[PDB]
RNA sequence: UUUUUUUUUUUUUUUUUUUUUUUUUUUUUUUUUU
């Protein structure tokens, strides 16, 4: 009973249609737990990133001897929403399929062929949760791997869509996620190529192709001020040290 | 605390607490201020600089105007800004075409109004939406600007920080638009700017004489909200419904899910003030008060309630505490000729008496009653302080003259009939070529495939003679009929149906106003239709001699009429000429005519007869119920005839909507719009058989519907024929009412139809008066793979919720008609004073019911006037049977049931009686 | 072969005695099918890339390749996959590509418009079947009388 | 013109299910063409 998308072309926000949400992060914030970490900040997203190694592995049967082996474990907090979580995420199948899916994006872009015989430790907390989760833990795990020095071809950007009626939406928040479908994307580099594209509720067949275009859009800015933030930080750490 | 991100645009933080059902939550929420707010002026000349396309890539567009309304000294050239309260009970003069020209409403205004009452926010909307070049109303989003928004100060209400805002808004546009002298008026009925509250700037408008009574105007107190939540959830509070009747206003009924009975409530006292069909709040009365301070207590006492309901003559009583919903609209009344006070040219207080007779009488002030004193008004209720004793209204719109045939527009209101015009938005959707609108000579032309991607799936069956008959009034046309002989002896026919779903497109603003109305409306002299002129009278209705789009059925039916081939498809078609019933009965008739076409037309009517034989087969029940059709023209109350033609097309219908149902069914087995008739109780016939059986000594069987259209064909009466019909039409007003459905509510059995023994029904052969049979064309386009189906037609939700809505609004349209029927029956028999005659259907221990059967209006006769010395009546119900003496000349005389007398009619001061 | 069971199953009619159930015996009063609003079938594609890492990251040209269906001796080698859910509305039920391979936008458009007419001929196999199978079943229990 | 051959390391799998939750209601007679 909301006006979602008023005649005049406003979000409930006071956001437009083609609009981000601010766009806060931090580099090196944990430099006494681990080799890389990342603070991102989307809307009113919260997240650490922790990243350890290359490393010894703990034991001798989780070695490669022509590649490394990575890992991924997301931490979902009982704090995280305005209701209290009754139980644990901890051993939820959403969870195992979010960390499956994060670990086979990541495979393809890491040169992982350079660092046999070693391990990558990704460690996630989510600490405040307000819509398109998902995009902001791929922007998280980029930031804090190009922080650790790893090897890698490209960036990798997370982005949200949603379709309300006619109207595309871009970068939903938890109201309109509870109103529409939406669509994930993650976009390599500054081409056209999908890494990720997740769907779960319905959506027309003759409607996609204009939400994939305004996500890849949407998803090449964020690289933009991703890049940006780095390029500013090692200017400061290179300037003086 | 804000920061700048970007282009000019910032960031907050909005927190508050959200109270539900007991517990407590913080809310936390983002807020972004701008800078391209444009002012929608068209006198400015630096807005246009700063907007931006929206989605669809369109530019905003600037409504209000450079040259507004000019007051006098010292203001000048106003606009006017609308506050929270003045929209909320004053939205009568702002819809008044009279005033209010120039309006604008801030966001905090809008968000409240829509807070406290949605309707009142939609009309609100509607008003924003529906601009033009006599009234402008536009929507400043004041919270989202960065030059008008304000941050609440510590230990200060809701309240102030919304005033605050408000004025802030009206300074920013009396800067803003200085330069092109144009002031600002800040209107609200609480306590630089141009402050006035709502009965000042009234006396400043050059026709404040003509507007100025439209202004708006011991019971104990009602419980407070929490407390009334806490009672209800606790289980001491209960909600229902309340009803009362005309004869006795100091007594009520409420029917609660507990209780087996209604709960009575008695006293004028324990009554607050209620009126008819609202939502209340009730609570239980002690034993020692029931019709002959804790919660423990008060279940037990609802406890002893539920145990005394059953066997014990006691009926538990309650009171009202709180009013849920109120009915509340707009009423139609005459003014009382009793309140008024001659001389008297001051303001003064009057009474209104409505046209509802189960609602209160309401105080009106004005100071132009001498005017009224003959004319219907429209009014609406404010408020009933527990003081008064009546509630207080406010005038709103003069209808006309008492009696006089326009006025008379009410019956419209009261029966919640729409009849205004269509908006500019609905018009949009129509096509813009109009009345040139031509299918294509050829349906493979580049052109003519390239603008209809589906063109390659529509047939061409322009190659057959295709008659049409309708009645002499009749413009819009539905349906068409062919006929022609097949080599091998089978008879081929094919109906054609008009497809109005090819220029109608859910999610259109032409959709949304079709399905508001539920049915098209019709009158004797008048019409109000469901769809646009120039679509269904011009664009859609299959005119004869021009192309035409349509949806065309074809079976294969032998000479026994046996269904072995049935096909649907879109096609095109061209019909040749177009007939009505007696011209096709002089068509047929007429000898020396030999084309093939009236062998086509002989034919069908043969082929109907064979069908219509199966039905009766089947089920007999055949009715002939006069409409009491009315034509005078006075520079003559005839009866309806059913003929040859009528029977024709009937069966070609029946057998169309039978097959669609069939065909709906197969292809959507959870939402397929279908039609039902549960078969109904006995108490309405058993009376009936009773007093039949006691005089005229017949019986009607219950066995099933081959045996009651048997029993009803056995009553014969060789004097009188019309009996037969009125026993006819006496067991007309027995059956349940037919109702629409989805095919996912009910099982398979329920779907049958009792008035026509058919297992499954539907309705698809008048799109264009009915949506029931667009929503039918659009599920059987969609069952054919010929194009997917929408969204709301596959969701039960929204198929209930259009159930429901035609469902009341064809039970509307049908009293609609048959009040305005018997209005002008009245009026026709007013004017003219003579004899005529009636049938006793009725017979009362102190009155007789008498029905005129050239009229068709029932008439009762009190005993009081009907017998003098009442006391000497006498009257049995073995024989039904009353005995008095008449007035005119003293002898003992009887009456009985189906007799004959003379009625006449009077005129009405506050019907029909003995002449 | 969930969709096909859900379709064909029917449970034991019921009637309700006051507080308690009753349940009839099969042998006794018909038993009853489920109702389905609609039918959901899956289709899954393979990806191999023809090139190293570098071209199909950095390149102009998009060479990858795309099969259906694949087999036990492809899947062992492929480098991303994708699933589609469609029904005979034209709607998209859900999408899945978890990592993998990158791939042009274009491309998975693509693919998704192949999959629709594989599903509507799925649709009127699995009906048509259903409807013999109801009438070999009528048929014995009409010459069974 | 004799004479001139240099090349590193490793062994046999972490333990306990599918439920993975937010913005507010109503009212008394079949069928077809109108």
């Amino acid at each position: 009973r909301l006006e979602i998308y008023s005649p005049e072309g406003l979000r409930l926000d006071g956001r437009r249609w083609n609009e981000l949400r601010r766009f806060e992060s931090s580099i090196n914030t944990h430099p006494h737990a681990a080799d890389g970490s990342s603070y991102m900040e989307q809307g009113n997203n919260k997240i650490i990133t922790l990243v350890k190694g290359p490393k010894e592995p703990r034991l001798k049967s989780q070695m490669d001897t022509s590649k490394a082996l990575l890992n991924v474990s997301v931490n979902i907090t009982k704090f995280s929403k305005f209701e209290r979580s009754k139980s644990s995420h901890k051993n939820e199948r959403r969870v195992l399929e979010i960390q499956t899916s994060l670990v086979r994006m990541f495979e393809k872009n890491v040169m992982l062929n350079i660092y046999p015989r070693t391990v990558i430790d990704i460690e996630i907390h989510v600490l405040e949760q307000d819509g398109g989760i998902m995009g902001s833990l791929i922007n998280g795990i980029t930031l804090a791997l190009i922080d650790a020095g790893i090897s890698m071809f490209d960036y990798i950007s997370g982005i949200s869509v949603g379709l309300y009626d006619t109207t595309p939406l871009l970068d939903t928040n938890s109201l309109e996620e509870n109103a529409m479908s939406t669509v994930t994307l993650g976009v390599v580099g500054k081409s056209e190529k999908l890494s990720l594209l997740l769907v779960e509720d319905k959506i027309p067949l003759d409607r996609l192709e204009n939400v994939l275009a305004i996500g890849i859009a949407g998803a090449h800015r964020v690289r933009d001020l991703m890049d940006e933030e780095l390029r500013k930080h090692a200017q400061k750490r290179v300037s003086n040290a | 605390r804000r920061k700048r991100l970007a282009d000019g645009l910032s960031v907050t933080q909005k927190v508050f607490v959200r109270s539900r059902n007991g517990g407590a939550t913080k809310i936390v929420r983002e807020h972004y201020l701008r800078s391209d707010i444009p002012c929608l002026s068209r006198s400015c000349t630096k807005c246009p600089q700063i907007v931006v396309p929206d989605a669809q890539n369109e530019l905003p567009k600037f409504i209000l105007s450079d040259s507004p309304l000019e007051l006098s000294a010292p203001i000048g050239k106003h606009y006017v800004v609308l506050d929270t309260n003045v929209v909320l009970q004053a939205i009568d003069l702002l819809e008044n075409p009279n005033c209010f020209f120039d309006v604008i409403v801030p966001q905090i205004v809008l968000d409240e109004v829509r807070n406290k009452s949605y309707p009142v926010y939609t009309r609100l909307r509607t008003l924003c939406r529906d601009s033009d070049d006599h009234k402008r109303f536009i929507v400043f989003h004041n919270e989202f600007s960065e030059h008008t928004f304000v941050e609440r100060l510590p230990n200060e209400t809701i309240n102030d920080r919304n005033d605050r805002a408000i004025r802030k808004t009206c300074q920013w546009y009396s800067e803003h638009l200085k330069p092109y002298d144009i002031n600002v008026v800040l209107v609200t009925n609480d306590r630089n700017i141009i402050t006035k509250s709502l009965v000042q700037y009234i006396e400043l408008l050059p026709n404040a004489d003509d507007i100025r009574d439209s202004i708006p105007q011991t019971f104990p107190e009602y419980y407070s909200t929490a407390r009334v939540m806490g009672g209800l959830k606790n289980g001491v509070l209960y909600q229902g419904n309340i009803q009362i009747s005309e004869y006795n206003f100091l007594e009520g009924s409420v029917s609660l899910p507990r209780f087996s009975k209604p709960v009575l409530i008695v006293g004028q006292k324990n009554l607050n003030r209620a009126f008819n069909g609202d939502q209340v709040i009730v609570e239980l009365l002690p034993q020692s008060e029931w019709k002959a301070i804790s919660d423990k207590q008060r279940r037990l006492l609802a406890k002893d309630a539920m145990i005394a309901q059953r066997s014990k003559k006691i009926q538990p009583t309650a009171k009202v505490v709180y009013i849920q919903r109120r009915s509340w609209r707009q009423y139609v009344g005459q003014l009382a000729p009793s309140s008024v006070d001659p001389q008297s040219s001051s303001t003064q207080n009057v009474f209104v008496i409505l046209m509802d007779k189960c609602l209160p009488k309401v105080r009106i002030r004005t100071r132009r009653a001498a005017e009224l004193l003959d004319k219907r008004i429209v009014i609406s209720i404010d408020s009933w302080p527990t003081t008064h004793k009546y509630p207080l209204g406010h005038f709103v719109r003069d209808l006309g003259t008492i009696e006089s045939a326009q006025a008379e527009e009410a019956l419209l209101l009261e029966h919640d009939v729409e009849y205004r015009p269509f908006s500019k938005k609905v018009l949009e959707c129509l096509p813009a070529e109009g009345h040139d609108w031509k299918a294509p000579t050829k349906l493979d032309d580049p052109e003519a495939v390239s603008k209809d991607p589906l063109l390659t799936k529509r047939k061409d069956l322009r190659d057959k003679l295709i008659c049409s008959i309708d009645p002499p009034g009749c413009v819009d046309i539905d349906d068409a009929l062919h006929a022609k002989k097949l080599p091998n002896g089978n008879w081929e026919v094919g109906v054609h149906i008009a497809d109005v779903t090819h220029f109608v497109k859910p999610g259109t603003a032409l959709d949304a106003e079709g399905a508001a109305r539920g049915t098209s409306v019709y009158l004797v002299d008048k019409r109000i239709d469901m769809l646009p002129m120039l679509l269904g009278t011009d664009l859609c209705s299959l005119k004869p001699y021009v192309d035409r789009f349509a949806f065309s059925v074809i079976w294969e039916l032998d000479d026994s009429a046996n269904i072995v081939n049935v096909n649907f498809m879109k096609s095109v078609i061209r019909s040749r000429e177009a007939f009505s019933y007696e011209q096709a009965q002089l068509r047929i008739d007429d000898k020396t005519q030999n084309d093939e076409l009236t062998m086509g037309m002989r034919a069908l009517l043969k082929l109907s007869v064979k069908l219509k034989q199966k039905r009766l087969e089947a089920g007999a029940l055949n009715l002939a119920s006069p409409e009491v059709k009315v034509h005078m023209d006075s520079e003559e109350v005839e009866i309806k005839k059913l003929l040859a033609t009528n029977s024709l097309v009937e069966e070609f219908m029946l057998l169309a909507n039978i097959s669609v149902a069939r065909k709906i069914y197969d292809a959507f087995p959870q939402t397929a719009m279908l039609r039902r008739h549960a078969a109904p109780p006995s108490t309405n016939f058993e009376i009936l058989n009773e007093m039949l059986n006691t005089r005229k000594n017949m019986s009607i069987s219950l066995e099933s519907s081959k045996a009651l259209a048997d029993s009803l064909d056995r009553c014969v009466d060789p004097e009188d024929p019309y009996f037969n019909t009125l026993v006819r039409i006496m067991s007309t007003r027995c059956m349940m009412a037919a109702q629409y459905f989805y095919s996912g509510a009910y099982s398979y059995p329920d779907f049958r139809h009792y008035g026509l023994a058919v297992d499954i029904y539907t309705h698809f052969t008048s799109p264009i008066r009915r949506y029931c049979d667009v929503v039918a064309h659009r599920q059987l386009a969609g069952a054919i793979g010929y194009e997917p189906l929408s969204l709301t037609h596959r969701d039960k939700n929204k198929m209930d919720m259009i159930c429901r809505n035609i469902n009341r609004k064809h039970r509307n349209a049908q009293f609609a008609g048959r009040a305005s029927i018997e209005y002008y029956v009245g009026q026709v028999m007013r004017n003219n004073e003579s004899t005529e005659t009636g049938y006793v259907i009725k017979v009362f221990n102190n009155g007789i019911v008498v029905l005129v059967p050239k009229f068709g209006v029932e008439g009762l006769i009190r005993l009081d006037n009907l017998t003098e010395d009442p006391n000497s009546a006498a009257f049995d119900e073995v024989e039904y049977k009353l005995t008095f003496v008449p007035t005119n000349s003293d002898k003992p005389r009887d009456v009985y049931v189906f007799d004959k007398v003379e009625v006449q009619v009077r005129s009405v001061m506050d019907e029909l009686l003995l002449k | 072969a969930v969709m096909a069971g859900l379709m064909h199953f029917k449970k034991p009619d019921i009637t309700v005695h006051g507080e308690q159930i009753i349940v009839h015996p099969v042998n006794e009063r018909e038993p009853v099918p489920l109702g389905i609003l609609h039918i959901p079938i899956c289709v899954t594609f393979s990806f191999f890339n023809p090139q190293d890492t570098e071209e199909n990251i950095k390149g102009e040209t998009n060479s990858e390749i795309s099969i259906i269906d694949a087999t036990l001796k492809e899947e062992l080698l492929r480098d991303g996959v994708l699933t589609v859910t469609l029904n005979k509305n034209r709607e998209v039920v859900q999408v899945s590509k978890a990592g993998g391979l990158p791939m042009d936008a274009l491309t998975l458009m693509k693919c998704c418009h192949e999959a629709y007419s594989i599903i509507e001929k799925i649709t009127d196999q699995i009906l048509q079947l259903l409807k013999e199978d109801s009438e070999k079943r009528n048929k014995y229990a009409a010459m069974l009388t």
